[PDB]
C-alpha cells in the first residue's frame, strides 16, 4: 500500500543541514561510503538513510535517530560549513520531502502540435510525430527553412527546385527524401529535437500554420481536440476583472446570479456584491473565484479590445451574442464582431498611435503621384489625411 | 542658494526674488495633476490635447501646476514608499 | 450556563438545518441558495467564540457542519464563503476521533480532498486536517 | 497497520463511495470544433473559412 | 511545487529582508544590505534624509 | 601572487588601511598623494603625524 | 554516467547494468542478460532525487520508496520514463506488481 | 606613477597600566585598564580591565 | 434634452487692453468663446442669457505674468442627449452601412443592425433610402429614434440612435 | 509599383536581410519583366494610384468595380498558366480574375 | 503656394486649416 | 512660457492631503505590471516589456518617445508601474504603529477592547486630534489583556 506507510511518532526522525551550493550529492556519495566502509565494525555509522532534492537546494535530509549519529555522519566532511546547521524535520513534513514533482503533465503525446524553443526554427509551430522513449529529445514534423543555395522562411521542401539549385539530392523510399542530409517526408521536414527545444503548454496556434500543416490530410484543421483545449485555456487564462465590473456566475449554489466587482485580491478571489430585487440581498459582498465568473456586456457601452488582431480598438456595444459581441469601432467607424473574453468596458479610449507604422502626426506626406497631404489623426490600422 | 540665503530674502520679504530664484533661475517643471484623485497620475499627451486620469475615468477636471523638479521627484519617492501625497487646488476647511 | 449554551447551540443547529432544506428546495425550484449566506454570519460568530467548543462538542454540531459541507444533488459545491468559514472553523476547535466518530466528517474531508473543483488551498487545509485526525490512531 | 482501527478509519473517512458519485459526475462535467469560436469571425472571413465561402465555391457561377 | 515549511519560511523572511531594506536601510538590529563593491545600498530613506538629502 | 600584490598596492593607492572589500570600518587617509608646491612643502609633508 | 533502474529504482552506470546487471531485478527482469535497448527501458538516465539507504530494514523512507527489500545504495525518488507494455505484461506473468517510480502515478 | 607617503598614526603605549575616573552616572566609579602586545610584532592581542 | 445652467468661466485678458472699454470687450470675448462650443460634460451650449449685462468682478493680476484672470458666471442655455432618450430627428444621409440623422446641433449615426428588417435599403431609388412596404426613409425625411449610447470627444459628441423599438421610425 | 513595394511587408518577408533601395530595384525590376503581376501585387493599395484626374470624384464602390472590371479584361486578354501559377503564388495572383473564378 | 496654418481657437481638424501664401500678411 | 501649451488651467496648490495608498489605487493608476527579472531584452537595445525598464514606465533618452503620453524626455514625468507580492509582507516604517494596533484591538474579533461605556475611554474618544486619539485610546486598551465576549448584554467580542 501507499496510505499505511506514512510516519508515526516511533519511526526515525528526519535531519536536514545547510551545505555548500552543488556538493549535496557529492557529500550524499560520501556519505553512503562511510556508512558502507564502516558497515561490519565496531563503531558503525548509525543512520538509516540519507538523501537531497533539487528543487531543496542547499539541503541534504538524513534519517536517523540521533544528534551524534548526525555528527558522525558529517564528520571528515569538508562541504559543511563551520556552524552546526542542523534542523528537525517535522513529522507532517516528511511525506512532502519525497513527494514526486512535475506531475502535471502524463507525457508528450504523439501527433500533438508544439513550439519549438530555439534552433533555425525557433518558434515555428511542429506536430509531434515521434516521441523518444528516452524523453530528453523527440523527432518532430516541420516545415523546412531553406534557400537551396538570418534564416529563410518557411515552407514546403520542393524537390524540383532542390534539385535545380543542387542535384544532389539521395531518396531512400517513396516520399521521403533526403536533401542536403536532412529528411524530408512527403514536403515536409522530420528531424528529431531535444525536449530542451520545445514548449508543450500556452501554445498559440495560427490558421495559417494549421492550414499548411492539415493541407496533405486531405481536410483543413481535421484534427481540432488539441487546438479546443488550447481555446479553453486561451480563455480561461485572459480574463482579468476589475471593480465593477457586471459579471455573471456560471457554476456554484448562486449560478445565474449578477453582481458588481466591489474589490479585487490576488488573482483568484474577487470580492463581489450581488443585485437582486430583494433589498437584503444587494447589501451583501461576496468573495467569489473568478474560474466561475463571466463578464456582462450591456449594449451601448465603451469597450476595448483587449487582444486579438484588433487590439486597442474601441467602440459601443450593439448587439450581444452570447459569447460573441459586436460592436461599432471608433477608428475604422464600422462593426467588429469579437468574442466577449477579449473586450473590457473602457469608457475611456485615449489611444497613443506611437510606435506604428512610418508617420506621425502632422506630417507632410505624399498620397498618390499627383495629391499630397498632411496628417490630422492617426489610427492603428489607417491614417487620417487632409490635403 | 542655500537655506541661510533664504533667510536672508524671507527677512528682507521679497517673496518674488525668492520665488524666482527657486523656480525661474533653476529646476522649473509643469504637471498635471487629477482634480479628484490629486495625485500626479494624469497621462497627459499635449499634441493630441487629451487628458486622462486612469485611477479616475476623467477627461475634464484636470489642472496643470508649476513646481520645483525636485518636488516631483520627492512625490515620486514618496509614492514609491506607499505614501500618498495628494495636491489639491482648493480648501475645504 | 453551559446547559444554556447547549440550548442555543441546538437552537442553532435546527436553524442550520432548516436554512439547508430551504435552500436545497429553492435550488430545486430554480432560486439561488441564499439562507445559507443569511445565516453564515451568526455561525461564524458562534464558532469564532472558543470557549463554546465544548458544549458545540457536546451537541454534535459537525453534523450540521457536514451537512451543510454535503455538496447538493445537482453536484453543486456549496458557496467559497461557507467552506472558507467552515475549514477555518474546523482549524479552530480540537476536534478528536470521538466527535469524528459522531458526525463522520472525513468523508466529506476526503471527497474535497480528492476533488479538483475545490480551491488548490482547501485540498492542502484538507490533507493537513486528514493527516492530523489520522495521526492519533495510528499513534 | 491493524484490522479493527483500519475498520475504524473506514468508518472516520469513509471509501469515497458515498461522495464517489459526486466525484464521477464533476469528472463528467470537466469533460466536454467549430470553426467560429476557434478564431475571430473577421480573422476567418480574411482566410476564407466561412459559410459564404462555401456556399460560392460551391455554386456554379461567376463569383 | 512542493512546501517543506522550512523552506518556505527562509524564502519568505528573504522577501521581507529585500522589501523592508529597499525603503530602509538603517534598521537597527541586523546587517545592512551590501552591494558587490561591499557599500551598503542607498535605500529611499537615506535619499530623504541629512544635509544632501532631498529637502534640505 | 595577486593577493599581496593587490592588497598592497589598493591600500597604498586609495589610504584605506585594510582589505579592499573591508573598506568601511578601516583607516582612512593613511597614504596621501605628496605635496609638491614647493621644496619646504615636501619636507613638511614628510614628517607629519 | 549513471542510470536508475526504473523497477527497483537503485542508480548505478550504465556500463554496470550491461556488465553485471541490476542486483535486485536480475530475478525478475535479466538486466545483464538483456539488450541495451532493454537496459535503457529498465534504467533511465533521466531521473531525479538522489537517495542513499543504509539500513533498508529500519529506513521509514525505504518503506516508503517500497526498496527496504533492495540493495543499499544509489536510488532516485523520482526516475524519467516508464517500463514497456510488453516487459509490463512479462513482469505480470511472473505475478509481481509494478508500481510506476515517475510520479505520474500516485 | 603618482607619489604617496606614508603619514605616522599615533596611538596610545601598550603593556601600561591607566587608572581612569569613571563620570558619576555609572555604577564604576574607578577603572584600570591595560591592552597587551607581544614583543615579537608589536601586534595588539587583547585588553583587560 | 434643453437646459438652463449657471455656468462660470475663467478670463484672462493681456495688459494691452487694459482701458476703459475693459468690460465690454471681455463680454464679446466670452460670447465669442462660449457661443457654440461642445464640452461633453455639458454637451452643447447654444446662447447665453443676458448676454450684455454679464457681471465680471475684480480681475486678480497673475504675480510674474502681469496679465489679469477674471471670473465669470452667466446662465446658458444648454443642450444634452443623454442615454435612452427618445427624440425626434431629421435624416441627413443615407447610406449601406447605415443612416445619419440630425438632432439639432448633434449628428446620429444609426447602423442597420439597430434598424427594423422589413426597411430594407433600397440603393436604386432615388434618393436612396431605407425602405418598407409602408415605411419608406429618406433624406430629410422626419424620424423618430431613441438614443442608445453617446460617445465623448475632445470637444465633439457622438450619439448613436435606434429605430428598432415601437412608436419608433418614421413619423 | 517599386516605391510601394519598399514600403510593403511582402518584401520584407521575401527579403529580410536587404536594405530598402535594394527592394526598390528589385521591385523596378519586375515591373520591367512583367508590369501586369506588380500591379496585380498592389492588391489594395492599387486603387491608391493616380489614374484619373478626377478619380476621386467617383464614389469607392464604383472605382474599385471599374479597376475589377479593367483588370479581369486585360488578364482575359492575356491568359494564366496553371501550372506555373500552382508552381509559383507570384503567378498564381491572376489566377482570382479570370471570368468565372474568383478569389 | 499652399500653408498649412494651425490655430488653437479653431477646433476643425484639431486647428489645420490650408490657406495659399498670396491670402495671408506677416504679423 | 518656456512650456509648451497646455489647455489644461493653471492653478497653485492649496493644501496637500497626506495618507497611505491602497491597493487598489496602486493597481488603477499602474501602466504596465512587473514580473520579468532581466531588465534588458536580449542585450539587443530594446529593453524587454514587463521588465525593470519597459518603455511604458517612461523615456530618458533624448531620441526615444515615451510609450504612454508620447511627449518627449524634457516633458514626460514618468509613470508608475506595480508588482504583486507572492505574500504580504510587513512595511519596514509602520511595525511599531501595526504592533500599537494589535493591542489596541482583540485578535479573533477584529474589535476594540473598550467601549463608550467606560467615562474615560469616552473622554479619550471625545478629543479631536488623531494622534493623541490613538495615543489615549492605546493607553487605555494597553491594560485590558482580554477580549470580553459580554459587557462588562454582548458587546460583539468573543472572550
Ligand atoms: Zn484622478
Ligand atoms: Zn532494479
Ligand atoms: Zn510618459
Ligand atoms: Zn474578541
Amino acid at each position: 500500500p501507499q496510505r499505511l506507510l506514512i510516519p508515526t511518532v516511533d519511526d526515525p526522525g528526519i535531519w536536514g543541514v545547510k551545505v555548500r551550493l552543488g556538493k549535496e550529492k557529492d557529500v550524499v556519495r560520501q556519505i553512503l561510503k562511510k556508512k558502507l566502509a564502516r558497515e561490519g565494525t565496531k563503531n558503525p555509522l548509525e543512520i538509516y538513510s540519507a538523501f537531497q532534492r533539487d528543487s531543496f537546494k542547499g539541503h541534504v535530509y538524513i534519517e536517523a535517530r540521533k544528534a551524534e549519529a548526525i555528527n558522525d555522519a558529517l564528520k571528515g566532511n569538508v562541504n559543511v560549513f563551520s556552524n552546526n546547521s542542523k534542523f528537525l524535520v517535522g513529522i507532517v513534513e516528511y511525506k512532502d520531502l519525497l513527494r514526486p514533482v512535475k506531475s502535471s503533465d502524463v507525457k508528450l503525446t504523439r501527433g500533438s502540435y508544439v513550439r519549438v524553443k530555439n534552433g533555425k526554427f525557433k518558434g515555428d509551430l511542429a506536430q509531434v510525430d515521434e516521441v523518444l522513449e528516452n524523453g530528453l529529445e523527440a523527432r518532430l514534423k516541420l516545415v523546412p527553412r531553406l534557400d537551396y543555395g538570418f534564416r529563410p522562411a518557411q515552407r514546403l521542401f520542393s524537390e524540383a527546385e532542390a534539385r535545380v539549385h543542387e542535384p544532389t539530392i539521395r531518396r531512400d523510399r517513396d516520399g521521403f527524401v533526403t536533401y542536403g542530409g536532412e529528411e524530408y517526408y512527403e514536403g515536409f521536414l522530420y528531424k528529431t529535437f531535444r525536449l530542451q527545444n520545445l514548449i508543450v503548454n500556452s501554445i498559440n496556434p495560427t490558421l495559417n500554420e494549421l492550414s499548411l500543416f492539415q493541407s496533405n490530410e486531405e481536410s483543413t484543421t481535421i484534427d481540432l481536440s488539441t487546438i479546443a483545449d488550447s481555446l479553453k485555456e486561451t480563455a480561461k487564462n485572459l480574463v482579468s476583472f476589475q471593480p465593477g465590473d457586471n459579471v455573471e456566475i456560471i457554476n456554484g449554489e448562486l449560478n445565474h446570479l449578477t453582481g458588481t466587482v466591489s474589490s479585487v485580491n490576488q488573482s483568484t478571489i474577487v470580492s463581489v456584491r450581488l443585485h437582486s430585487d430583494d433589498d437584503t440581498i444587494n447589501s451583501e459582498t461576496v468573495e467569489i473565484p473568478t474560474s466561475d465568473l463571466r463578464k456582462i456586456f450591456n449594449v451601448g457601452d465603451h469597450v476595448r479590445v483587449i487582444h486579438g488582431k484588433h487590439t486597442d480598438d474601441t467602440g459601443l456595444i450593439v448587439e450581444v451574442n452570447g459569447d460573441k459581441v459586436e460592436f461599432i469601432s471608433n477608428q475604422t467607424k464600422r462593426t467588429v464582431i469579437v468574442f466577449s473574453n477579449y473586450l473590457i468596458k473602457s469608457t475611456d479610449s485615449t489611444v497613443s498611435i506611437n510606435e506604428s507604422g512610418r508617420f506621425e502626426l502632422h506630417d507632410l506626406v505624399q498620397v498618390n503621384s499627383d495629391l499630397v497631404g498632411i496628417v490630422i489623426r492617426a489610427q492603428k490600422d489607417s491614417f487620417d489625411v487632409l490635403c | 542658494f542655500g537655506e541661510m540665503e533664504r533667510d536672508c530674502m524671507i527677512a528682507h520679504g521679497a517673496a518674488g526674488f525668492l520665488k524666482e530664484r527657486l523656480m525661474e533661475a533653476s529646476d522649473a517643471f509643469r504637471v498635471h495633476v487629477c482634480g479628484i484623485c490629486g495625485l500626479m497620475s494624469v497621462i497627459a499627451n499635449l499634441k493630441k490635447n487629451q487628458f486622462e486620469c486612469r485611477s479616475c475615468k476623467n477627461k475634464t477636471n484636470i489642472y496643470q501646476l508649476h513646481i520645483p523638479y525636485a518636488a516631483k521627484l520627492l512625490f515620486q519617492e514618496l509614492m514609491a514608499m506607499n505614501i500618498a501625497p495628494r495636491l489639491y487646488t482648493e480648501r475645504s476647511g | 450556563l453551559e446547559q444554556m449554551q447547549d440550548e442555543l447551540i441546538q437552537q442553532l443547529k435546527l436553524q442550520m438545518e432548516e436554512s439547508a432544506i430551504r435552500d436545497a428546495n429553492n435550488i430545486e425550484q430554480g432560486k439561488p441558495a441564499i439562507f445559507k449566506l443569511k445565516l453564515l454570519p451568526k455561525v461564524k460568530d458562534i464558532l469564532l467564540r472558543a470557549n463554546l467548543a465544548d458544549s458545540i462538542l457536546d451537541n454534535n454540531l459537525l453534523a450540521s457542519v457536514r451537512l451543510w459541507l454535503e455538496p447538493l444533488p445537482d453536484a453543486s459545491l456549496p458557496a467559497y464563503q461557507i467552506q472558507k468559514v467552515l475549514f477555518d472553523a474546523i482549524k479552530s476547535l480540537p476536534i478528536k476521533t470521538s466527535h469524528l466518530r459522531e458526525s463522520g466528517l472525513g468523508k466529506v474531508m476526503v471527497f474535497y480532498q480528492k476533488s479538483k473543483r475545490v480551491e488548490p488551498n482547501l485540498k492542502r487545509t484538507a490533507e493537513k486536517l486528514i493527516s492530523d485526525w489520522t495521526r492519533p490512531i495510528m499513534g | 497497520l491493524q484490522g479493527e482501527q483500519y475498520q475504524e478509519i473506514i468508518e472516520i473517512f469513509g471509501d469515497g463511495t458515498d461522495y464517489q458519485w459526486t466525484l464521477d459526475a464533476e469528472e463528467e462535467m470537466e469533460q466536454p470544433t467549430s470553426l467560429a469560436d476557434v478564431f475571430e469571425p473577421s480573422e476567418l472571413k480574411e482566410k476564407m473559412l466561412t459559410d459564404e465561402d462555401n456556399v460560392i465555391r460551391v455554386t456554379d457561377l461567376p463569383e | 511545487d512542493g512546501s517543506p515549511q522550512h523552506i518556505i519560511n527562509e524564502v519568505e523572511q528573504l522577501l521581507q529582508f529585500h522589501v523592508a531594506t529597499y525603503m530602509d536601510n538603517d534598521i537597527a538590529g541586523q546587517p545592512q544590505a551590501l552591494q558587490k563593491s561591499g557599500r551598503p545600498v542607498k535605500a529611499i530613506r537615506a535619499r530623504l534624509k541629512g544635509k544632501e538629502g532631498r529637502l534640505r | 601572487s595577486t593577493t599581496i600584490t593587490s592588497g598592497l598596492k589598493y591600500s597604498l593607492a586609495t589610504g584605506n588601511w585594510g582589505e579592499q572589500k573591508k573598506a568601511m570600518s578601516s583607516r582612512a587617509g593613511v597614504s596621501q598623494v605628496l605635496n609638491r608646491y614647493t621644496y619646504s612643502s615636501t619636507l613638511s609633508h614628510l614628517r607629519r603625524t | 554516467r549513471e542510470r536508475a533502474c526504473m523497477l527497483c529504482g537503485i542508480v548505478l552506470p550504465g556500463r554496470v547494468f550491461m556488465q553485471n546487471g541490476c542486483p535486485n531485478c536480475d530475478s525478475v527482469l535479466n538486466l545483464r542478460d538483456s539488450d541495451q535497448a532493454t537496459v535503457n527501458e529498465c534504467t533511465s538516465s533521466s531521473f531525479e532525487g538522489l537517495v542513499a539507504v543504509g539500513d533498508n530494514e529500519h529506513s521509514w523512507v525505504a518503506k516508503w520508496l517500497r526498496v527496504d527489500r533492495f540493495q543499499p545504495g544509489l536510488y532516485a525518488v523520482r526516475v524519467d520514463g516508464r517500463l514497456p507494455s510488453d516487459i509490463v505484461a512479462a513482469l505480470e506473468q511472473y505475478g509481481v506488481y509494478y508500481r510506476p517510480r515517475d510520479g505520474s502515478v500516485i | 606613477g603618482s607619489e604617496k607617503v606614508l603619514i605616522a598614526q599615533e596611538r596610545s603605549a601598550a603593556n601600561i597600566v591607566q587608572v581612569f575616573k569613571k563620570a558619576a552616572p555609572s555604577p564604576i566609579s574607578h577603572v584600570a585598564e591595560i591592552r597587551s602586545a607581544l614583543e615579537k610584532g608589536s601586534r595588539l592581542i587583547s585588553t583587560m580591565q | 434634452m434643453f437646459f438652463l445652467k449657471d455656468l462660470s468661466l475663467i478670463l484672462t485678458l493681456h495688459p494691452s487692453y487694459f482701458g476703459p472699454q475693459m468690460n465690454q470687450y471681455l463680454r464679446e470675448k466670452l460670447l465669442t468663446d462660449v457661443e457654440g462650443t461642445c464640452t461633453g460634460q455639458f454637451g452643447y451650449i447654444v446662447t447665453v442669457l443676458d448676454g450684455m449685462n454679464i457681471d465680471v468682478g475684480k480681475g486678480r493680476i497673475i504675480p510674474g505674468s502681469g496679465s489679469a484672470e477674471f471670473e465669470v458666471k452667466y446662465r446658458a442655455v444648454v443642450w444634452k442627449p443623454f442615454k435612452g432618450e427618445v427624440v425626434d430627428a431629421i435624416v441627413s444621409n443615407v447610406s449601406p452601412i447605415g443612416f445619419f440623422a440630425d438632432v439639432g446641433p448633434l449628428n446620429v449615426f444609426v447602423s442597420t443592425r439597430l434598424i427594423p428588417d422589413n426597411l430594407v435599403y433600397n440603393p436604386s431609388n432615388s434618393p436612396p433610402a431605407y425602405m418598407s412596404n409602408d415605411e419608406l426613409i429618406t433624406k430629410g425625411s422626419k424620424v423618430r429614434l431613441k438614443v442608445v449610447g453617446t460617445r465623448t470627444d475632445v470637444n465633439e459628441i457622438y450619439a448613436i440612435g435606434s429605430i428598432k423599438e415601437d412608436f419608433l421610425g418614421a413619423i | 509599383t517599386a516605391r510601394l513595394y519598399q514600403h510593403s511587408s511582402k518584401s520584407s518577408a521575401e527579403y529580410p536581410n536587404r536594405p530598402q533601395l535594394a527592394k526598390y530595384c528589385i521591385g523596378l525590376a519586375k515591373y520591367i519583366q512583367s508590369p501586369l503581376l506588380e500591379y496585380l501585387a498592389l492588391d489594395e493599395s492599387m486603387y491608391s494610384l493616380h489614374i484619373h484626374k478626377h478619380q476621386n470624384l467617383l464614389p469607392r464602390e464604383k472605382l474599385i468595380d471599374a479597376v475589377q472590371t479593367s483588370i479581369v479584361d486585360i488578364v482575359n486578354l492575356v491568359g494564366v498558366d496553371i501550372n506555373e501559377a500552382v508552381r509559383a503564388p507570384y503567378h498564381a495572383l491572376a489566377l482570382p480574375y479570370v471570368c468565372g473564378l474568383g478569389p | 503656394n499652399f500653408l498649412f496654418l494651425r490655430s488653437r481657437e479653431i477646433v476643425e481638424n484639431q486647428g489645420v486649416f490650408v490657406t495659399s501664401s498670396n491670402r495671408v500678411k506677416t504679423i | 512660457s518656456q512650456f509648451p501649451y497646455s489647455s489644461a488651467p493653471l492653478r497653485s496648490v492649496k493644501e496637500v492631503q497626506f495618507g497611505l495608498l491602497s491597493p487598489e489605487e496602486i493597481r488603477a493608476i499602474s501602466v504596465v505590471k512587473i514580473e520579468y527579472p532581466e531588465i534588458m531584452d536580449e542585450s539587443r537595445q530594446r529593453p524587454r516589456e514587463g521588465g525593470l525598464n519597459d518603455p511604458k514606465l517612461g523615456s530618458i533618452d533624448r531620441n526615444f518617445k515615451c510609450q504612454t503620453c508620447g511627449e518627449g524626455m524634457a516633458e514626460c514625468p514618468g509613470h508608475f508601474g506595480h508588482m504583486e507580492l507572492a505574500k504580504p509582507v510587513f512595511h519596514i516604517g509602520f511595525i511599531p504603529k501595526i504592533k500599537k494596533v494589535c493591542e489596541c484591538i482583540c485578535m479573533n474579533c477584529g474589535k476594540l477592547l473598550l467601549d463608550e461605556t467606560n467615562p474615560t475611554m469616552a473622554q479619550a474618544i471625545r478629543i479631536r486630534d488623531p494622534k493623541k486619539r490613538f495615543n489615549a485610546v492605546w493607553q487605555l486598551c494597553k491594560t485590558k489583556m482580554v477580549c470580553e465576549a459580554d459587557a462588562p448584554v454582548s458587546r460583539g467580542g468573543c472572550g
